């Protein structure tokens, strides 16, 4: 799929992915929801080619629930992460890699921040306070870059996510249908039903 | 064919029991002495060498006490040759664990599942068991100071204070007795050598005659430290305490 | 490999490993398991011949095997784990390949099998454990609870016990137990449940352990000092 | 580089009707412009009342028609001599094909015979295993210049009923035997004329209550 | 091929062409592109013919031994699951397949797309094969939650027949089917000629053409 | 100690002649055969009433047309079900039709001697296998561990056999009604059965052409008891 | 006694008795006989039943339109056997296009039973088959035993009191060698030989069993109503 | 997969009243090299079959073993090995029919193409034709390379149909075939002037001839023939 962005504010982190699914020269849904919820407080969202990004994101998903199972137990996000690109990392040399990019935005319980990761397919990693995948960064960051502050309400972020999704809308020759949103804090994960 | 020879060493007795892992534990009940004890402030791990001699070289060795990584130690009793192969399993373990998740491996998670690698020749493969038991003191974030041991069975389980090898019963009675919940490091290891010089079968308690160490916060600030005692400073121990 | 074939027929029609892995059953400790209206309670006895325990971090008797099923289990401790992994193994590779969790008589039927395989294949010994499934179906308010022993059988119990002592709890419950109107409460399940857990036990102290499991993936294990509560209005009653 | 393919021409043709079914083929067998063959039988009797034939790369269809006698030898085992029906053999010969999804058996199938309730049956196959029942099928090289013959001369496909123009179609009435064998050979006279990998002979099985019975028609041999 | 499905009110529809092509030759004049897996589950088939046959007739096979395990029908979300994890398994292997999952379960009409990438997505209405964007327009415009069985009968059927007039590979007739929780009902054979010369005098559609 | 695959000294197969012992200890089970179908019942015999009985499935589908009942080490059946289940549906998607109710029966005795030093010992389970086909009709088998299978008109297998097989010898006949053969399982099964026969310990089911393999309902079987009582007080 | 316990162990006296209790599982099994002519082969075989419910267990198995045997002992065995002549005659077709000899069908399956006696873990083979069949060097009759040994005979019979019906064979041997051209009258003396090793029980529609190959005679089994002639 | 290196071109053969014959050329190619002068195609499969080959010289060299391998093997515990259970030239054929088809499903391909001659053991005529890729025909004439352009049609004018095989005797379709490899020798550049004929026929058996020389050759005209176009001298 297209578009993938992540803004990690003050006490939360806004994860915004596109509705836009395309099979050949035909939009089959204009309404998918591009992520999976690994744990309560730890959100991905997923980009890259058809059919591997939901296999990609289920077998982490399951992965990180079997984890929270067997030591009752939440992983925090950084290791979360981790476990996230070594899988990406040990993927790119097999037979055949997963072409699959993800953003990781997650709450950690333990040290009361808001934390964004941004992993793509060969496994490379970064902490970042705003990410994006694609071309979806040559669009967005000069905005983020202008814009952004460490110490913005999550009202604030969701504007600057809004004039984003704006310049997105009038720049780039792609119609992605929109964007759900979605906003992981301390009191777990939900979605912004209008945006 | 072969079967004339095969011990069959994972099967029940008509009583239920594991006979090897039975048997095992009969072995361990003669290796020295292992203490293990928990404090708010850090824990402690007090062991006996066997019947050592004088031409020994003391301060280059190493039969009771080891190392799994900075936060975890183990004390042994049993096979020293069974418990290496199986403590170097341990020590590869954590550091797959740590390449993994890039954090520290939790105690339980490192104590289960060497706890399975013994349940396994228990069950399967028609080889005997590992004659091992082990004490594990360790800290993490989340429970912080704990404390386990897993014998031949692979069960494994949580205490305050425990002891394995020889006197094990005398010793746990003498630990349940003088053990007290807001005991600090200090006065834990007084305990542990004072259970062991009541419990030994020798016929004085010495400093060549023992391995100690202590897993403590009393480290800069926010961070652990694992102190193996030398020969010397188990000797200056020892007269702090007033046992020699 | 080592191919040994040590569950075999003997001349009067017993597989003998089988049966002696009932005999490490027996020897574990006691666990019960009570369906009421609208919930299900798993107890369990803890042997107070090991104190200075560390009562955090030892591992407790009843594991999740989902967000909305529990296994609690009587024998040997460490065969009890390798059950409980492929178990939980089993329930995430079910969600992925079905969307759907497992049901508590899908969870139990996987289990069962594995200890059933584990008594025709070669060169490995039965699991001396006994287990007690217990949860409730995704969208659905009636309450499971299943049992599971070393052959591979299973079946389904409005009451059940299992472990050392099993047959005195089994009687009391029997006698105790209405079905046409099973503990319409959670109250009236849990005490019922430590009732017959105090038929056995020896002190109502630190020796018993309760985990109630209600509908929608509802589970809480209680504290020592509601078990408490519980043990002193029992007896209390009982001085009449 | 190797060519593990080759293509033999050839075509073939099956029929169904109303209580029987023929499947016709002509007997060349060729590669490129030269001929090797002006007699290579190409449609068989594959037993329980069933015909059969593998058009396109003759050691590949050679190879099906083998596995799928086989086929027939051990259902006959492993199922008591029961009778394979004709909708059962087609299913397997789907299985067959498809084994050989990455690999597969270039040929044209088609087999015919009778159904369970006595009605003419025709099943036509691709190279990889879709198959389908049919009234009609020809299949091979001249495939192209007969199958719409067939659905003029067979189905009454365009045709009406005169005075009515365009209103009431052509009623479709059955064929007899007798029938159906004429539109068969001028069938391959025609296509024996306009296609150059067509000719020699043509052979044809024809399937009945009774059993199989094979008619042979000489055809142009340049 | 055009091929469509669509929930509704009274359930779902499904509609299928009937054309096969083997290059610019049509192949086959009346081929079923739609699989009975179960009295309440339907597949379309779009793509390698053989790839559709040989996937969803072992996809029945797979959903049958669901009922004798489970004693119980499979959802069409699992049914579907099952299928894409098949295509995953052959990935990048050259398969060719589309197909749409219909019926009706416990949550009510269920329907699903499917195809040899391993995407699997849920939704209201779907449309596969070459002729899909000519069925799409007659569908986005006249499409309602609120239609009548008689209704949404028809518009699959027209949607179809706007494709198999302006699509070249897609044509023949037209089957239907209607997908209710007392299972699939069948709702015939149409041949699109017949049915393109009714439609145009009944509705006034395809002007243009002259008839 | 032995081999698992040994013969004795009277050429049989010590472990298959043990696993035949292990049946024996199994709860009844009893199949009969007539022109209107076949009946399968079986005793239940729950360990505890605080045992929920429907639970206990000792019936069991294979196909639509095919049923099977079990007795012996009922877990042991769970894979040869599993397996008869596979071979049913892989045989419909291979030649597009139903399996013989013999080729199925013979598939799942395949399994049997497959044991050695595979698995590592024979099944302690015995089936009752019971179908229609359009070629030899309504079949009932009787699938042993030693991997022979015998076809019967009648059959009980389990702890009552001999005793219920003697009565079926006497009760069968080739013009019995299904309704017939419904009371003549209860009849057996309430004659050879330690606890009182009800609706809750012992189950009923069938194979018709018509319906398919149905198990009957506790409500359903209840009349049928009802009816049999009625029947034996009559005369 | 000490040297019983697995296959691979020989007796002080050079014995297998593995082997030998393998060949005792024949012995308990129903009688079958064989005999041969120049022009045909014929199997006759004693079926037995459980009960009066029960059907009556098949004896004789097809293996290709010209051969085939009859068992006698352990019949999942035979099934494994006669599974394996089936792929062996089939082999032989699909590769050469050359129907399988009787005699190196025969060859074939001495050196797979022998295998099964020499090594550990496994078993003997635990029945006794006659082979028939009608090749290029015309008709032949073959005994199997589980020991290996295979043998090539005019007539011979295996089972239970199967000495009365081979001593029949024995005296008739100069009869029935010469019945060319006559299949009802070979199996006339098939079913005679076969009768001499009943006792209490005689030969009814559903316990008598026959089969039959030859020169213009596909190898065919003969039960039900079908042998009610010959009773 | 593989090219082929040193070939063998042309084998020719027909059906007579009696039999069949068989003829190949004696020469090993190496490309446009004439390498190998003694090379003998035509392999003689006890007395009732004979195989020609044409194509790779190392894979005709190993089918010439396998064959070899193949009477050993069919003696083995084989009273009758040479009598009625004897190899028949439509075993000899079936076997290498697989062994080819095989080969080229493994895309590793023997690169050649045979024709075995031979009689069966009821006096019948076998002639078939197998290749690389697995193909397999039989027709009254059969020829490779080369031979099927050329030769065929001159031997079809003998035994156009199944009817003429019959009508057609042992000298006349010898004499047909001798013509043939002369035909081939003025137009084949991959041909020698040297080369084996075999004859299996249901009376007299197999006659094995070896050393035969293309002779009657047309040349004196060549003389004439001055220039391209318009040179007189
Ligand atoms: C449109 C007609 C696309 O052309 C449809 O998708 C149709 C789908 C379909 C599905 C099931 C049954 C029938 C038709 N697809 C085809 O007809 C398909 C198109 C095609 C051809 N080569 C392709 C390669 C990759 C993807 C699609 C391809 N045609 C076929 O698959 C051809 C080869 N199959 C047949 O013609 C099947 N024959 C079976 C024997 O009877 C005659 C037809
Ligand atoms: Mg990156
Ligand atoms: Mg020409």
């Amino acid at each position: 799929m297209d578009i993938i962005l992540g803004i990690r504010v003050q006490d939360s982190v806004i994860l915004a992915s596109s509705k836009a699914v395309t099979r050949g020269i035909s939009v089959l849904k204009d309404s998918d929801d591009k992520t999976r919820q690994l744990s309560p407080h730890t959100l991905m969202s997923f980009a890259g080619e058809a059919g591997d990004t939901v296999q990609f994101a289920e077998y982490i998903q399951a992965n990180i629930q079997l984890y929270s199972i067997r030591e009752d137990y939440e992983l925090s996000p950084q290791a979360v992460s981790s476990f996230v690109r070594q899988e990406l990392a040990k993927s790119i040399r097999s037979r055949r890699p997963y072409q699959v990019n993800v953003l990781i935005g997650g709450y950690d319980k333990k040290k009361n921040k808001p934390e964004l990761y941004q992993i793509d397919y060969l496994g490379t990693k970064v902490e970042l306070p705003y990410g994006a995948h694609g071309y979806s960064g040559f669009y967005t960051f000069s905005l983020l870059d202008h814009h952004y502050r460490p110490d913005m309400t999550t009202e604030e972020g969701l504007d600057l996510l809004k004039l984003c999704v704006q310049e997105l809308e009038k720049r780039m020759p792609m119609d992605f249908k929109g964007v759900i949103v979605k906003i992981v804090d301390k009191d777990g994960i939900r979605q912004v039903d209008d945006f | 064919g072969s079967r004339r020879y095969d011990s069959r060493t994972t099967i029940f007795s008509p009583e239920g029991r594991l006979y090897q892992v039975e048997y095992a534990l009969e072995s361990i009940s003669h290796a020295g002495t292992a203490i293990g004890i928990m404090a708010s402030d850090g824990i402690v791990l007090a062991a006996e060498r066997k019947v050592t001699s004088t031409l020994l070289e003391q301060d280059t060795s190493t039969e009771k006490l080891y190392k799994l990584n900075d936060k975890i130690a183990v004390a042994v009793a049993g096979l020293t040759a069974d418990a290496e192969i199986l403590i170097n399993t341990a020590r590869i373990h954590a550091q797959n664990y740590l390449k993994t998740y890039n954090e520290d491996i939790p105690v339980e998670i490192l104590v289960r599942r060497l706890s399975d690698i013994k349940q396994g020749y228990t069950q399967h493969g028609g080889l005997r068991p590992f004659g091992v038991s082990f004490i594990y003191a360790g800290y993490d974030d989340r429970y912080g100071y704990q404390l386990y041991t897993s014998n031949p069975s692979g069960n494994y389980t949580g205490w305050k204070a425990i002891s394995v090898g020889a006197n094990t019963s005398a010793a746990q009675t003498l630990l349940q007795m003088d053990y007290k919940d807001d005991m600090k490091v200090d006065d834990a290891i007084e305990l542990a050598l004072k259970t062991l010089s009541k419990t030994t079968d020798s016929s004085a308690l010495t400093y060549d005659r023992l391995e100690f160490a202590t897993i403590r916060k009393g480290a800069n600030d926010g961070e652990v430290y694992q102190k193996i005692f030398k020969p010397q400073e188990i000797k200056d121990i020892l007269v702090k305490t007033g046992i020699t | 490999g080592y191919d040994r074939a040590l569950s075999i027929f003997s001349p009067d029609g017993h597989i003998f490993q089988v049966e002696y892995a009932l005999e490490a059953v027996k020897r574990g400790t006691c666990a019960v398991g009570v369906k009421g209206k609208n919930c299900v309670v798993l107890g369990c006895e803890r042997r107070s011949t090991l104190k200075l325990q560390d009562t955090r971090i030892t591992p407790s008797k009843v594991s999740k095997i989902d967000s909305h099923v529990v296994l609690s289990f009587s024998g040997l401790n460490a065969d009890s784990r390798i059950l409980i992994e492929k178990a939980r193994v089993e329930a995430q590779s079910h969600r992925l390949t079905l969307e759907d969790p497992v049901t508590v008589e899908y969870l139990t039927r996987y289990v069962a099998g594995v200890q059933q395989r584990y008594t025709q294949s070669g060169g490995v010994r039965p699991f001396g454990v006994s287990t007690l499934i217990a949860g409730f179906d995704p969208r659905d308010d009636e309450p499971k609870l299943y049992q599971t022993e070393p052959s591979g059988i299973y079946s389904s119990w409005s009451a059940q016990t299992i472990g050392r002592n099993s047959k005195t709890v089994r009687e009391f419950l029997e006698k105790n137990y209405d079905r046409k109107e099973p503990p319409a409460t959670v109250e009236e399940c849990v005490k019922l449940t430590v009732r017959s857990l105090l038929e056995v036990v020896q002190t109502g102290a630190k020796n018993i352990e309760i985990t109630v499991v209600k509908p929608d993936s509802d589970i809480v294990a209680l504290s020592s000092e509601e078990i408490n509560q519980y043990v002193t209005q029992i007896e209390q009653e009982k001085q009449e | 580089q190797f060519n593990p393919y080759g293509d033999n021409g050839g075509t073939i043709l099956g029929i169904a009707g109303e209580d029987f079914a023929v499947l016709a083929g002509d007997t060349r067998n060729i590669t490129d412009y030269s001929i090797n063959s002006r007699y290579e039988p190409k449609v068989f009797d594959c037993g329980d009342n069933i015909v059969m034939s593998a058009n396109g790369f003759a050691a590949d269809g050679d190879a099906l028609v083998k596995r799928f006698k086989n086929s027939v030898k051990w259902y006959h085992f492993d199922h008591n001599d029961k009778k394979l029906s004709i909708n059962s053999a087609a299913r397997n010969i789907q299985h067959l094909l498809y084994s050989r999804r990455f690999f597969p058996y270039y040929v044209y199938n088609i087999i015919a015979g009778l159904d369970e309730d006595g009605k003419g049956a025709v099943y036509s196959f691709d190279p990889v295993g879709s198959y389908q029942r049919e009234q009609c099928r020809a299949g091979g090289a001249a495939a192209s210049l007969i199958m719409p013959f067939l659905d003029n001369q067979v189905n009454f496909k365009n045709q009406y009923e005169p005075g009515t123009n365009g209103k009431v179609k052509k009623p479709l009435k059955y064929l007899s035997v007798e029938e159906v064998i004429k539109l068969v050979r001028d069938s391959f006279t025609s296509a024996t004329e306009r296609h150059i990998q067509v000719g020699d002979g043509l052979e044809i099985l024809i399937v009945t209550k009774d059993g199989v019975r094979k008619e042979f028609y000489e055809l142009k041999r340049d | 091929t055009t091929t469509l499905a669509f929930k509704f009110q009274h359930g779902v529809i499904v509609a299928v062409d009937s054309r096969a092509t083997a290059g610019s030759y049509i192949s086959s004049l009346r081929m079923n592109k739609v699989i009975e897996i179960n009295p309440y589950l339907l597949g379309t088939m779009s793509g390698c013919a053989a790839d559709c046959q040989y996937w969803e007739r072992l996809l029945a096979k797979e959903c049958r031994l669901y009922y004798l395990r489970n004693g119980e029908r499979i959802s069409v979300s699992a049914a579907s699951k099952l299928l894409s994890n098949m295509m995953l398994q052959y990935r990048g292997m050259g398969l060719s397949m589309g197909s749409m999952i219909c019926g009706w379960d416990k949550k009510g009409p269920g329907l699903y797309y499917v195809d040899d990438n391993g995407t699997r997505l849920s939704g209201q209405m779907f449309s596969t094969g070459s002729g899909n964007t000519y069925a799409y327009g007659v569908l986005d415009s006249n499409y309602k939650w609120d239609l009548s069985v008689e209704d949404a009968l028809y518009l699959g059927k027209r949607s179809i027949l706007a494709a198999a007039h302006r699509d070249a590979y897609s044509g023949g007739s037209v089957n239907l089917y209607h997908v209710t929780e007392d299972g699939w009902i069948y709702h015939g054979n149409h041949d699109v000629g017949e049915l393109f010369w009714k439609v145009k005098e009944e509705e006034g559609s395809f002007n243009n053409v002259i008839g | 100690d032995r081999g698992v695959s040994t013969f004795s000294p009277e050429g049989r197969l010590f472990q298959v002649e043990y696993s035949l012992e292990a049946i024996k200890l199994g709860s009844t089970a009893i199949g009969i055969a007539t022109k209107e179908g076949v009946v399968l019942g079986v005793e239940k015999r729950a360990t505890s009433p605080l045992l929920e009985s429907d639970s206990i499935e000792k019936i069991v589908e294979i196909d639509r047309h095919i049923g099977c009942a079990m007795s012996g080490l009922t877990a042991d059946a769970r894979s040869m079900i599993e397996h008869a289940r596979t071979a049913a549906v892989t045989h419909n998607l291979y030649y597009d039709e139903d399996i013989n109710v013999e080729s199925l029966t013979q598939s799942v005795c395949d399994l049997a001697l497959r044991f050695g030093e595979l698995m590592s010992r024979p099944f302690g389970v015995a089936l009752l296998i019971a179908g229609h086909d359009a070629d030899d009709g309504y079949q009932l088998f009787h699938a042993e561990p030693s991997g022979t299978f015998y076809r019967y008109n009648a059959k009980a297998i389990g702890s009552g056999s001999e005793g219920a097989q003697a009565e079926l010898l006497n009760e069968w006949h080739s013009s019995l009604t299904l309704k017939e053969a419904e009371l003549l399982v209860l009849k057996i099964l309430k004659q050879v059965m330690e606890e009182k026969l009800d609706e809750n310990n012992a189950q009923l089911s069938c194979i018709t052409k018509q319906d398919g393999f149905k198990i009957y309902d506790n409500e359903k079987t209840a009349e049928l008891i009802k009816e049999l009582k009625e029947k034996e007080a009559a005369e | 006694n000490n040297y019983d316990g697995d296959t691979v162990t020989f007796s002080p006296t050079g014995r297998l008795f593995q082997v030998e209790y393998a060949l005792e599982a024949i012995k308990q099994g129903s009688v079958t006989v064989g005999l041969r002519s120049n022009t045909h082969a014929v199997l006759v075989a004693l079926k037995r039943n459980a009960d009066e419910l029960s059907s009556y267990q098949k004896k004789i198995i097809k293996c290709d339109e010209h051969m085939g045997l009859s068992l006698a002992g352990l019949a999942p065995d035979a099934r494994v056997l006669s599974n394996y002549l089936r792929q062996q005659c089939n082999y032989s077709s699909l590769v050469f296009n050359r129907k399988l000899a009787v005699e190196r069908a025969g060859h074939l399956l001495c050196d797979k039973a022998q295998k099964n006696t020499q090594s550990y873990g496994g078993r003997p083979y635990g029945v006794g088959l006659l082979i028939i069949g009608y090749d290029k060097s015309g008709a032949h009759l073959l005994e199997f035993q589980p020991s290996g040994n295979v043998t090539e005979l005019y007539g011979t019979a295996i089972g239970a009191r199967s000495q009365g019906a081979k001593t029949y064979l024995e005296r008739t041997l100069d009869t029935f060698i010469k019945i060319d051209g006559n299949p009802d009258e070979l199996i006339k003396a098939g079913v005679e030989a076969i009768s001499q090793s009943l006792r209490d029980e005689s030969l009814t529609v559903d316990n008598l069993s026959i089969a039959i190959v030859g020169k213009d005679t596909p190898f065919t089994i003969y039960d039900g109503e079908a042998v009610a002639k010959y009773i | 997969t593989q090219q082929p290196i040193v070939t063998g071109t042309s084998v020719i053969s027909m059906k007579y009243d009696n039999g069949v014959i068989i003829a190949a050329d004696n020469l090993g190619s190496y490309g446009s090299l004439l390498r190998f002068n003694g090379v003998e195609r035509l392999i003689p499969v006890g007395d009732n079959t004979v195989v020609g080959i044409s194509g790779d010289i190392s894979d005709m060299q190993h089918i010439e073993r396998l064959l070899k391998d193949l009477v050993t093997e069919n003696a083995y515990d084989n009273p009758l090995a040479d009598a009625e259970e004897a190899l028949e030239p439509s075993y000899i054929f079936e076997y290498l029919a697989t062994v080819m088809y095989q080969r080229r499903s493994k895309m590793n391909p023997l690169w050649n193409a045979i024709i075995v001659a031979g009689v069966q053991s009821n006096g019948d005529q076998f002639l078939r034709y197998v290749n690389l890729l697995g193909v397999t025909y039989s027709s009254p004439t059969l020829a490779t390379g080369f031979g099927a352009h050329m030769a065929n049609p001159l031997l079809r004018k003998v035994v156009d149909r199944e009817s003429d095989i019959p009508k057609t005797t042992v000298q006349v379709a010898e004499e047909a075939i001798v013509n043939a490899m002369r035909v081939l020798y003025y137009r084949d550049a991959r041909s020698s002037r040297n080369f084996s004929l075999a004859i299996i026929d249901k009376n007299t058996g197999l006659t094995f001839k070896k050393n035969l020389q293309v002779e009657n050759m047309k040349w004196d005209f060549a003389k004439d023939i001055k220039g391209y176009g318009t040179q007189k001298i």
